[PDB]
């Protein structure tokens, strides 16, 4: 019932600025210390700084300069202002609370879902969505498999969903992979029982916020 | 500077085994300021232990931490398939501005072999309109992760024109899923008839083949 939600994430040009917000719901927070921690894709956790119950703020030696933390208790919100972004600052930025009763101690109990910030000179690109239809012999066998191919987009992420959430079992949404074009691509597959085909409708829902691309493709065998 | 060394960088253990991860920092951390976090793919880190040995609420007794100064250990008594994740250590150094995390330890599960269910997907007509053809081969729910997928167009063994993608280890059955995508230009796709996917894996006596004839 208690979670931190980060926002402001997205595509940024090198040298640009951006302000991420951390808003809590379920607790006051004005009395807790908030930290911002980041993680480059595939890399590890890197602390950026913290802001105490009182406005007092501390930063990682390398962040004190292009990064600024602030809070607005009347809104129950913490803010991270990023300046002169570098390609190296591309990462998932997390919001996390220090265990009540500590300070300076690296104990963070409550985290946010994290929001991805991509610093790149490239323009956003929307994905095409093609169906991966099961074989015509998909009857009998050991259940059928069908899916969606989300191709050519930038930057990450892309969330895929089956039957608006109804279908979750046997779902595999593969990690995206770069293509020679410098664009991402992935596929989401789902195994279902042969009998379900024809009688049950299967639609994958693809959403790529950066380009305001939303698509619902109905996968059908022929 | 601080230097926070965590080893091993990765490790595989069977469910029920004991897993030991150590974290060694050059400057002895500040008075007991050492913590352990668990991070499952796509999710955020989760505090398991702080103060080097205190477990947070709701953390299974199979987790426990020990050590002090410059050497600490995280120990998982009876490894469960749900424990698949990357573990990190955090250290304080009376500077606050020196807070650092270890490089992390990727903990994966060792389970028995399980053969893959193989499927193949021809390119859709919509995509053929765009001038490009993508052929997809799906290897589903198998272990070990190592598998060899080879593309054969009219028997001609392809090479350099396909990319693979693997899902993270499943937290329930500890298996993997892999996709292999052959990507060609429309002219090249229509230049051939038989598109086949040949899979070799520990769970199969002989490699299995999946194919389709373009057109028919």
């Amino acid at each position: 019932e208690v979670q931190l939600l980060e926002s402001g994430g997205g595509l940024v040009q090198p040298g640009g600025s951006l302000r991420l917000s951390c808003a809590v719901s379920g607790i006051d927070l004005s009395n807790y210390a908030i930290n911002w921690v980041r993680q480059a894709p595939g890399k590890g956790l890197e602390w950026i700084g913290i802001i105490w119950a009182s406005g007092t703020t501390f930063y990682a030696t390398w962040a004190k300069g292009r990064f600024t933390i602030s809070r607005d208790n009347s809104k129950n919100t913490v803010y991270l202002q990023m300046n002169s972004l570098r390609a190296e600052d591309t990462a998932v930025y997390y919001c996390a609370r220090t265990v009540p009763g500590y300070s300076t101690a690296p104990y963070f109990d409550l985290w946010g879902q994290g929001t991805l910030v991509t610093v790149s000179s490239a323009s956003t690109k929307g994905p095409s969505v093609f169906p991966l239809a099961p074989s015509s012999k998909s009857t009998s066998g050991g259940t059928a498999a069908l899916g969606c191919l989300v191709k050519d987009y930038f930057p990450e992420p892309v969330t895929v969903s089956w039957n608006s959430g109804a279908l979750t079992s046997g779902v595999h949404t593969f990690p995206a992979v770069l293509q020679s074009s410098g664009l991402y691509s992935l596929s989401s597959v789902v195994t279902v029982p042969s009998s379900s085909l024809g009688t049950q409708t299967y639609i994958c829902n693809v959403n790529h916020k950066p380009s305001n691309t939303k698509v619902d493709k109905k996968v059908e065998p022929k | 500077d601080i230097q926070m060394t965590q080893s091993p960088s990765s490790v595989s253990a069977s469910v029920g085994d004991r897993v030991t991860i150590t974290c060694q920092s050059s400057p002895s951390v500040w008075s007991n300021f050492l913590s352990w976090y668990q991070q499952k793919p796509g999710k955020a880190p989760k505090l398991l232990i702080y103060e080097a040995s205190k477990l947070t609420s709701g953390v299974p007794s199979r987790f426990s931490g020990s050590g002090s100064g410059t050497d600490f250990t995280l120990t998982i008594s009876s490894l469960q398939p749900e424990d698949f994740a990357t573990y990190y250590c955090g250290g304080g150094y009376s500077s606050i501005s020196d807070t650092t995390f270890g490089g992390g330890t990727k903990v994966e599960i060792k389970r028995t072999v399980a053969a893959p269910s193989v499927f193949i997907f021809p390119p859709s007509d919509e995509q053929l309109k765009s001038g490009t053809a993508s052929v997809v081969c799906l290897l589903n729910n198998f272990y070990p992760r190592e598998a060899k997928v080879q593309w054969k167009v009219d028997n001609a063994l392809q090479s350099g024109n396909s990319q693979e993608s693997v899902t993270e280890q499943d937290s329930k059955d500890s298996t993997y899923s892999l996709s292999s995508t052959l990507t060609l230009s429309k002219a090249d796709y229509e230049k051939h008839k038989v598109y086949a996917c040949e899979v070799t894996h520990q769970g199969l006596s002989s490699p299995v083949t999946k194919s389709f004839n373009r057109g028919e």
